[PDB]
Parts: structure tokens; sequence; C-alpha cells
């Protein structure tokens, strides 16, 4: 359940392999914009196709992060779990 | 201090109950407003159908039927509630209307304004645009009396053609309890409708127009019922979320104010352990 509002890396992508941060580095802020349209589009009556897009981008990027317990993945398939989402794979 | 937090909760545990309460209230007044718009609905049919069977009897040249050779004024009926607490009801009818404003601006007319409800009264007072007459007190009930007069008056300035050379409403429709919008139609000049497949007294020509403002009017009423029905269901949803709200407020203040009495107890006990350590 990591917050990724809250969260924060204070040496930040100085210690990322550069796949990663190529490929993720866009992730946290759209994560965190997908959280805040989603808090207001919880009581829109209807809103434009884009912001219902991004909040479909938003929920199937948060379904890609979870995963289960004493499941760790190696940096080689992390890349790829989340370019299958950045890139927009899973539409 | 405690004091303060202990009064907001209270306070916040008052607000939640009223907006419940009111909540629930809209969850039945949407009802009530469905049901009066379902037994409305029985009359415009026949109206309509009333009113296709003579057109087609008629000659169509009704002043409401034909289009201005230059048209530079156009009147607007916007709809809007009585009661606040309704959330973004307003708000979207009034960018809409402006909306339609500027497409008429960007045309090349200019527009009237009519306005139903206090709320886009106040409104239109605050942005400097003269209102040439408003109606307030029906907008959660109207009944045809108010319809009526509101269906005269755009009637008369339309044909004076001051005058306008067009009559356009703005009000919300009611697609479904959980989605809703306000959507901008043109009442005049109506167009007509040719599509494929009596005796009239005294003439067609007369019935035809003795009963297009009557069909105004009754549109203009049907309109009114569906702006209430919207109006109801976003209080409903409004509310809902003022409670939720009110609930997380107060779920937030009680947590501040048991740390705080905790910090209290500690200081305390820290304060008289002091003095006893220091005898």
């Amino acid at each position: 359940a990591i917050n990724v509002g809250v969260s924060v890396s204070r040496v930040g992508g100085a210690a990322q392999i550069k796949a990663m941060k190529e490929v993720a580095g866009s992730l946290r802020l759209d994560l965190s914009q997908y959280r805040e349209l989603e808090a207001f589009a919880a009581f829109a009556s209807d809103l434009d196709a884009a912001s219902k897009a991004q909040l479909d981008r938003g929920a199937r990027l948060v379904e890609l992060l979870k995963q289960p317990q004493y499941s760790p993945l190696a940096v080689e398939e992390q890349v790829v779990a989340i370019f299958l989402g950045t890139q927009g794979h899973l539409d | 201090t405690l004091r303060e937090l202990r009064g907001r909760i209270r306070s916040a545990g008052s607000i939640k109950k009223i907006t419940k309460a009111q909540e629930l209230i809209a969850t039945s007044r949407i009802a009530k407003a469905q049901a009066r718009v379902e037994a409305a609905r029985p009359y415009a049919a026949e109206i309509t159908n009333m009113l296709t069977e003579l057109a087609g009897a008629s000659a169509l040249d009704h002043p409401l039927l034909v289009e201005r050779k230059q048209p530079k004024r156009a009147g607007v009926l916007v709809v809007s509630s009585d009661r606040g607490l309704c959330g973004a009801y307003n708000a979207n009818v009034l960018r809409r209307a402006e909306e339609l404003f500027s497409l008429l601006r960007d045309e090349g007319k200019d527009p009237v304004l009519y306005v139903v409800g206090r709320k886009a009264l106040g409104y239109f007072s605050f942005r400097q645009r003269t209102v040439v007459e408003s109606w307030t007190g029906f907008s959660e009930r109207p009944t045809y009396e108010n319809a009526r007069e509101i269906a005269d008056t755009l009637v008369n300035a339309f044909m004076a053609g001051l005058g306008v050379d067009e009559l356009h409403i703005v009000f919300t429709e009611f697609r479904s309890m959980l989605s809703q919008t306000a959507v901008a139609r043109r009442a005049a000049p109506m167009e007509v409708e040719y599509v494929g497949e009596y005796s009239f007294e005294p003439d067609p020509e007369t019935l035809f127009d003795a009963l297009l403002p009557r069909y105004i009017a009754t549109r203009v009423y049907a309109a009114l019922l569906e702006a209430a029905a919207s109006e109801s269901a976003s209080r409903r949803r409004a509310m809902k979320s003022a409670t939720d709200n009110a609930d997380d407020l107060i779920k937030a203040l009680t947590l501040a104010a048991n740390r705080e009495r905790q910090a209290q107890i500690t200081q305390e006990i820290s304060e008289i352990v002091g003095g006893a350590n220091a005898l």
C-alpha cells in the first residue's frame, strides 16, 4: 500500500538503472494526478473523454503495481512489467 | 486547544445529521419530481399529435416557423434553482449560458436575458448584464401557471419583431439519477420537419395560430419539470458528498482531540512528578 503521493526518495533517480529510469520515471506524477482526478470524478455526472481515458489508464496502472507476498520480481522483469503499462499496451 | 476541537466535533456531528437528513429528503423528492414528469408527459404527446395533424393541413406560415431575414437580437431563458446546496447545478447551467452567449456573439447576434431562479439572478446581477425580466419562487415545484406567464412573455418578445429574432432555453435534462447535465435548445424559430406517412372548426389556420403558443407553453413546462428533477438529484449527490466530507472531518478532529488529551495528561503528570522530584 505505497502512498505514491507522500512517498519520496531524497536520493532520487541517481541509484536507478537507466532502463527503469527511462521506462518508469513518468509514472509517479501520472499516478498522483490520476488519484486527484479520481477524487474529482467520483461525483462528476459527466466529463470529457480525455479525463475518462486518463482515469482508466491510472486504474490499470494501479492494478499493475500490486503484487502478491513473497514474490519479488527481478529488475529485468520489473522493467517489462512497467513497460506494459506506461507505454499503453494494457489499454 | 482541546476545547476548540471538542466544540468543532460537536458542530461537525450536527452538520452531519442535517446533511444526511437532507440527502434522504432529496432522494424522496426526486421520485416526486419524476412522478410529476411522467404525469405531465401524456398531455404533451397528444398535443404533439394534434399539432402535427394540423400542420399537415396548415399553410406552415406562422411567424414562429419562419426565420427572420437578418437576425440581430436573441432572447435566452436561463433556468436555475431557488435554493443552494445543489452543488454544480447552477454552475453548469451558467457556464453553458455563457458558452451560448459566446456562440451568439461569434455569429453576430446579442443576447437579451430572461432568468428563472434567484441563483442565476444573483450571478447575472454580479456580472453586469441586464436581465429583461425574471421569475422566482417555484423552481422547486413548477406549476403550469408559471410556465404560462413565461411562455407568454417570450412569445410576445418574439412577435414584436424592442423585440428578439430568436428564443433559446437553457436548462438541465434528467437522463438518469446518476447522470445529468445542462442543455441548450432553440425554442424559436421552430424548424418544420417533413416526414412521410379530418374536420377542422372553423379552419385549420386559426387553430394552428392559436395552438402554437400553447405548444411553447407546454414545452417550457416540461423543461422546468426536468430542471426541478435534475436539481433534486444534484442536491442528493452534493449532500451525500457533504455528509462524507463531514464524516472525514469528524474523524480527523477526533484523532487530533485524542492526541491533545494524551499530551495534556502527559504534561500534567510530568509537571506533578517534577514537583515531587524537586522535594
